[PDB]
RNA sequence: GCCGGUCCGAUUUUCGUGACUGGCCAACGGGGCCUUUCCUUCUGG
RNA sequence: UAGGGAUCGGGUGGUGUUUUUUUAAU
């Protein structure tokens, strides 16, 4: 990701495919860790893109209030994803349902600048862009405890 | 201080909704000119008459060179002629009755603001210079 | 509390001013009125600044006030 | 019929027939397109597939194409279909001609923002934004409007809309 | 090129004005179809949108 | 360099000479400095020397359309033809393929590590690509086996390579060698780079890309130029996996050449119907140039040369027939294409051509006009294609089948039996007398009330042309002519007739009526200057040069005073309306000055006329001047400046 | 006052408190090419100008790398024989950080001044 | 409704006319 | 680069090549032309 | 350095009681 969110393999020098929706700069992306031809990115006009190699296409798109970070794919449910975003709050959305973030883990005094799913599934670990990271329960919604 | 202003949109066209010619727009505007209107007089009763937003959008310039095009334009501009009017009025005032001295206060504050105004138009030249209040 | 500094949401900017906002704008609307005497339409500002009169029948159509104009009681409008 | 006779061609005499035959449907256009001047029309292009048809206007007479935008387009969208038709003026200066051909371009009217953000590299990209109405007709012809205005002045400029698109 | 508009449309009217069979030719010769594409924004949108069907069709295996 | 990057820079603009033309430099160069011996590896050598340090991909590419520049000055060259040089092409290949503890140091930045060890490669792969094309471009001359026989190795090996630019040359220089034989080397190459073509569609998620575009190519030349196909069911994989990329564009000629190639080769697919499905939707509806085109070939390749059943057979027919009335102007004309190479290569002629009439008048009666001349055109090629019956059944829809029923039977009879022509010519000639009755007559009446249908005119005056029957007609034309397309056709008419065939003074005077009262109006200028030089002749030679006084709007003014110098017993009998050239002595304007004055250039009556004249209009100035002596107005003399200001 | 001072006060105490997005009203493009050149070394993030008629506005979405930007108000000429001196005299080291001068393309820090080999007057220090 | 006696170049020259008549 | 054609040989379709032809498509560059519309204001005689 | 509550003057929107209705006002 870049200008537009563009697609390699290395046996080519030169792009296989560009796959955006318009022309709109990509923040940040990630593929699955299973149904691997799918993947979601982020892009600065606060929005979460999904796509899918298979039709080799973008997907869907939402648009959030504030500009998503970093995203991350749960390794165990395979359709949900955290979401990491400049309003102090973890979203964490279903893919097959994207109007409402099936749950939101609301702690941090500024901006979260990453997540990441413990490949057990259930923890999700947090890096703010104030000086502290957290460890959330999947299930709760608040913070677990904090470092 | 405050703010309180106009806020002229993003758009600098005509706004479509608009059901009217352009010079019919102009012929208004004579024709409260040669009522004997003042320009901003013109530009709210235009406002209010017939749905334009300023005749800088509508018509093709502003009022004042339209007037001025048109051969009605003033020998005087419109806050140099109401600054002057604003301190005759003060000065009869005063002289009816010499006691106000808040009066003789405001009547020296306008004619300070009426010679910085002064100051400006002799040095951009659009008044015949010799012009310094009487 | 903690928005992004470009674009907000509509509601956000329909709370604040008007001078305030990043492009800003006006909020009076142009109305176009139906003259109850004679059954004619014409336009008037919203914030009218003076007393618009029909040029059919010159009864009266907005008396004007501070802010909006108080349309006069038997003027059907319509915004525009 | 009622075109500048200069250079004449097929495509053109077709749509100022099109405008005769909508005189010849005669009781709404109350000699209002009398008036009318064109000056050249051209076929452009796009990256759609299809094409768009720019219109001009000698630019007394913009406002003298006042009411009669919305009714021609879907006439003649009827008549000589799957086109994209736009009319515009023409004549320190130019960007102000560019403008005026982006507004004049889009609608009589409905621009409501400019924005130009830079990216890290060293990319600018420049969008200009409608504001709300009839999006739901507009929707159709957004790639069309960025595709000429990319071939009449060489500026990249996308298309926007404040709303989930 | 000599074109007079004659205001009609009487495809199956210049169809159904003669003798039998050939009103049955007619009708062996009768399809009605292909209409115009739409633009590419919208053509886009609509099969990325069949696209969001069958990728959550795909996922819907994993639901279980 | 610095140059370079000055010009490419945004911030230096005041110059017409800083638009820089900068490849054109060594297009023309290189048609001098081609001595290739030391000059051109001098060429080659400052782009190693700037290229093995670092570079971008703007650098990249501007550097590749050099070389590409380079190589179209090679093939317009002429002083390596034969053999001299493709040592150096072979010669591109060969080339191708505790102590610091007193040390002292500043510059704490390191060296990024990405300068060559890659980038090498990058000049392999650009130089590579150079070559290649230069043996691209030997191919212009000529393909000898013995001299690149010692080149296949390297170019499997450069194929092998896989970087991008060497495989759209390698595919390329393949399928210019497909027509070659070498041995069975050359079977296992060719067997080879097939694999590697399929392998690349197999692993790239899109033919709409130059490369598998390019490689659907190759597939095309090697199913057309070999002894030993393969893989039915991987061709059937690789046209199911372009088949869903028909839509969307960047796909076009070479897949579609393709598709040719294949449909040609006659191999029978189950997955060739649903992509005959497309194309033919395709052919119809595409918006873009020749694409259409080449899908309408492959369309009637498929629909030739391949056996489908009676419901296909019946459903592309009638979707051909209702795709006549697609609301393009060009579609319109590839399907009117598609029927007309149905026309020129029948029983399915017979079962089609009566509907393809009705469709195809239709189509005639539909929009404008450059769709109804094709129309026009291929009916006409299906009517002289009619053996008998196809031919009676359309004489009967003709006679049988309001004002679009008369104008398609006057179409019909102009198009094309002589006897039912006869037959229905007598139908004709009593709708001609039903019709050019007393419209002509209220017409007149029309012009008059303004200077105080016209369909089966129009109609009637085709028939004219298409045919005492022509006496009657003659009569009946000379009534029709007694709108302006109307009395345009009329006039067309009513000159052939005199030419074919007082009563001819009637004719006259209604031809000068209606001049009076644009190049059909030049054709009856000629027609009516030919009937008064063919010309009581002298009372119709007065009247005529008082007709042409009360006429000398700008066309017939410009008819009138070149049928004037036209016209002027040198002066005897023609001194009679020499007062209009003399009154005559802004674009009309100018040309009617021109015209006088080639009059003036066209002796003593000469002199007489225009004293006649002179003294006329002195007596006529003489008499407005004595009647505004005794009536005296300002303000209609003056009024003018205010009209036109 | 200044423009470009005040300007590069608001994203220096912007920072010095710890924002994300900062809003920057008064804009020109001097301002542009200015932080358009410490984006290129990557001192902010990517920007904006909102266009508005009047003077157009700015928002930066600047990450955490800043410390501290400024101007010198008197911009005098300086030779090339005396950049030395002046980043000497305004940075903490000599390649940590840069000093941006406006030349004869204009908006070129000290590394690609001595690069191209040109220079002219000094309008601002960010490091 | 409430226009000036004054302050336009027209209505100037027809009071100092007025003056210069009468 | 696409396509049609005059041909030689096989054919009564279609292909190999050598010529040669035009209908068109993109990339290059060259020469002009329209964007100084047709009409009023210089430092001094 | 920033945040919050209340009040005075003006404006916008909401929708309950004070208000009331063909005299004007708001
Ligand atoms: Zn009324």
């Amino acid at each position: 990701g870049g200008a537009k969110i563009h697609l390699w393999d290395v046996n080519r020098l030169k792009p296989v495919s560009d796959l955006s929706w318009g022309a709109d700069n990509i923040t940040s992306l990630k593929f699955n860790q299973n149904e691997t031809d799918i993947l979601a990115s982020t892009g600065s006009d606060n929005s979460i893109v999904l796509y899918d190699l298979r039709t080799n296409s973008p997907t869907q798109k939402i648009v959030q209030t504030m500009r998503t970070n970093a995203i991350c794919w749960n390794p165990m449910e395979a359709f949900n994803f955290v979401t990491a975003n400049e309003d102090h709050n973890a979203y964490y959305y279903d893919m097959r349902n994207l109007s409402r973030s099936l749950n939101v883990f609301k702690d941090h005094v500024s901006a979260v600048m990453d997540v990441d799913f413990s490949p057990t599934g259930d923890e999700i670990v947090t890096g703010s862009y104030d000086k502290s990271i957290r460890i959330y329960k999947t299930n709760h919604g608040h913070s677990r405890e904090i470092y | 201080k405050g703010i309180s202003s106009s806020a002229i949109p993003y758009s600098r066209n005509a706004p479509a909704w608009f059901k009217l010619s352009s010079e019919s727009v102009i012929e208004q505007i004579v024709k409260y000119a040669r009522k004997g209107l003042t320009p901003s007089q013109i530009g709210v009763l235009l406002r209010d008459a017939h749905g334009v937003t300023q005749a800088r959008v509508i018509t093709g310039n502003k009022i004042m060179r339209i007037l001025k095009s048109n051969g009605l334009a003033p020998e005087i501009p419109e806050d140099l002629y109401y600054l002057i009017k604003k301190a005759v009025s003060v000065r009869k005032h005063l002289e009816r009755n010499r006691k106000d001295k808040d009066a003789k206060f405001r009547l020296i504050l306008i004619e300070s603001r009426i010679h910085r105004l002064a100051r400006y138009y002799r040095t951009v030249a659009v008044l015949p210079p010799n012009w310094k209040y009487e | 509390l903690v928005q992004d500094l470009l674009h907000p949401t509509a509601a956000s900017e329909a709370r604040k001013h008007k001078l305030k906002t990043l492009v800003q704008g006006p909020r009076s609307y142009f109305l176009d009125v139906k003259c109850p005497g004679c059954l004619n339409i014409t336009t008037v500002f919203s914030h009218a600044q003076t007393a618009v009169t029909c040029e059919s029948c010159s009864t009266i159509l907005c008396t004007p006030t501070g802010g909006k104009a108080k349309l006069s009681e038997g003027t059907s409008f319509r915004r525009k | 019929a009622k075109i500048l006779s200069q250079a004449p061609t097929e495509l053109e005499l077709q749509v100022a027939q099109a405008f005769v035959e909508l005189e010849n449907s005669s009781p709404e256009l109350k000699a209002e397109l009398r008036p009318l001047q064109f000056k050249s029309i051209r076929e452009i292009d796009v990256a759609g597939g299809k094409k768009a048809l720019a219109i001009f206007v000698p630019v007394p007479s913009l406002a003298g194409f006042h009411k009669v935008q919305t009714k021609l387009t879907r006439e003649l969208e009827k008549k000589f279909q799957d086109r994209h038709v736009i009319f515009l003026a023409e004549r320190r200066t130019l960007t102000a001609v560019h403008d005026k051909i982006l507004e004049d371009l889009v609608f009589p009217t409905e621009i409501v923002g400019k924005r130009v953000r830079y990216l890290v590299g060293g990319n600018k990209i420049q969008k200009v934004l409608l504001d709300s109405k009839d999006v739901q007709q507009i929707d159709y012809k957004l790639e069309s409007f960025q595709a000429v205005y990319n071939k009449l002045t060489g500026k990249q400029i996308v298309f926007e809309i404040p709303s989930e698109t | 090129g000599a074109s007079g508009k004659l205001s009609l449309t009487d495809m199956m009217n210049v169809i159904d004005d003669r003798q039998v069979i050939e009103n049955a030719n007619l009708l062996k010769g009768k399809s009605s179809t292909y209409e115009v594409p739409l633009p590419q924004r919208i053509q886009q949108r609509h099969d990325r949108k069949a696209a969001y069907e069958i990728s959550r069709q795909e996922v819907s295996k994993w639901n279980d | 360099g610095f140059a370079g990057e000055e010009k490419d820079s945004e911030n230096y603009h005041t110059k017409v000479k800083e638009i820089k033309s900068n490849k054109s430099y060594d297009a023309g160069e290189i048609l001098a400095s081609n001595i290739s011996l030391t000059e051109f590896g001098t060429l080659l050598s400052p782009v190693k020397a700037l290229l093995m340090v670092r570079i971008n991909l703007r650098n990249q590419n501007k550097l590749s359309e050099l070389l590409r520049r380079y190589l179209l000055g090679l093939n317009h060259n002429s002083d390596s033809e034969s053999e001299s040089i493709l040592k150096f092409c072979h010669q591109l290949f060969q080339e191708s393929e505790k102590e610091d503890f007193f040390l002292v140091n500043l510059e704490s930045k390191s060296y990024t590590i990405n300068s060559n060890s890659l980038l090498l490669n990058s000049t392999l792969q650009k130089f590579a690509l150079d070559l290649l094309r230069n043996v691209i471009t030997r191919h212009r001359s000529f393909l000898t086996v013995s001299h690149l026989e010692g080149f296949i190795p390297f170019l499997r090996d450069s194929l092998l390579s896989e970087n991008e630019g060497v495989v759209i040359s390698t595919l390329r220089i393949l399928i210019t060698l497909i027509r070659l034989d070498f041995s069975d080397e050359s079977s296992e190459i060719f067997k080879n780079c097939a694999r590697k073509v399929l392998n690349i569609i197999k692993v790239s998620p899109s033919t709409s890309s130059e490369l598998c575009q390019m490689g659907l190519k190759f597939l095309s030349a090697f199913i057309r130029h070999t002894d030993s196909t393969l893989k039915d069911t991987a061709l059937s994989y690789v046209l199911g996996r372009v088949l869903p990329d028909l839509n969307e564009p960047s796909r076009q000629g070479l897949a579609f050449n393709f598709l040719k190639a294949l449909v040609s080769k006659h191999i029978m697919l189950p997955e060739l119907y649903d992509i005959a499905d497309t194309t033919r939707e395709i052919m119809v509806t595409n918006h873009s140039k020749e694409i259409r085109d080449v899908s309408r070939s492959v369309y009637y390749q498929f629909l030739m040369e391949y056996d489908q059943s009676k419901g296909r057979l019946e459903k592309q027919f009638k979707f051909m027939v209702d795709n006549l009335q697609y609301p393009t102007e060009s579609g319109r004309q590839s399907v009117m294409e598609l029927i007309n190479l149905i026309i020129t290569k029948p029983a399915l002629l017979s079962k089609l051509s009566s509907s393809f009439f009705l469709a195809l008048v239709n189509v005639s009666f539909n929009d404008d006009a450059p769709r109804c001349r094709e129309m026009a055109s291929v009916l006409i090629s299906t009517m002289l294609p009619k053996l008998e019956n196809k031919d009676l059944e359309i004489v009967e829809k003709y006679i049988a089948a309001d004002n679009a029923s008369f104008l398609n039977l006057g179409l019909r009879t102009y198009k094309v039996s002589i006897g039912f022509e006869h037959t229905i010519e007598l139908d004709e000639l009593a709708i001609k007398r039903i019709r050019y009755i007393l419209s002509d007559t209220s017409v007149g009446s029309e012009h008059q009330w303004d200077l105080v249908f016209s369909s089966y005119m129009e109609a009637t005056e085709s028939v004219y042309k298409h045919g005492w029957d022509g006496i009657i007609t003659c009569l009946l034309y000379p009534h029709s002519w007694v709108a302006n397309l109307v009395h345009q056709l009329i006039a067309n008419k009513d000159k052939l007739e005199i030419s074919l065939t007082t009563i001819a003074t009637r004719i006259l005077h209604q031809l000068g009526a209606p001049s009076i009262p644009a190049n059909v109006s030049i054709k009856t200028l000629v027609n009516i200057s030919i009937l008064w030089k063919e010309q009581t002749g002298e009372d119709l030679k007065y009247t005529t040069a008082i007709d042409y006084m009360v006429t000398r709007g700008i066309i017939r003014s410009d008819e009138h005073r070149m049928d004037s110098f036209m016209s002027k017993a040198l002066l005897v009998q023609v001194l009679d309306e020499d007062e209009v050239i003399a009154e005559g002595e802004y674009l009309e304007t100018y040309y009617s000055r021109a015209v006088d004055e080639e009059q003036e250039e066209l002796l003593e009556d000469k002199l007489q006329v225009s004293d006649f004249t002179k003294i006329y209009t002195a007596v006529k100035q003489t008499v407005l001047e004595r009647r505004k002596e005794r009536r005296s107005a300002d303000k209609k003399l003056r009024k003018h400046a205010r009209s036109r200001e | 006052s200044s423009v470009l001072a005040d300007a590069l006060n608001a994203i220096n105490n912007a920072e010095k408190t710890g924002k994300r997005q900062v809003l920057l009203r008064p804009s020109s493009k001097v301002i542009i090419k200015f932080l358009q050149v410490m984006q290129k070394h990557g001192y902010i993030g990517e920007f904006e100008y909102i266009d508005d008629h009047r003077s157009g506005k700015i928002v930066v979405q600047l990450n955490g790398r800043l410390n501290k930007c400024g101007v010198i108000s008197p911009r005098f000429n300086v030779k090339i024989g005396d950049i030395e001196k002046w980043t000497a005299n305004l940075l903490p080291a000599r390649q940590f950080g840069y000093v941006i001068l406006t030349t004869s393309a204009g908006i070129m820090d000290h590394e690609e001044a001595r690069r191209k080999h040109v220079s002219g007057k000094i309008l601002g220090f960010v490091y | 409704k409430k226009a000036k006696k004054d302050f336009y170049r027209f209505q100037v020259r027809e009071r100092k006319k007025q003056e210069i008549n009468q």
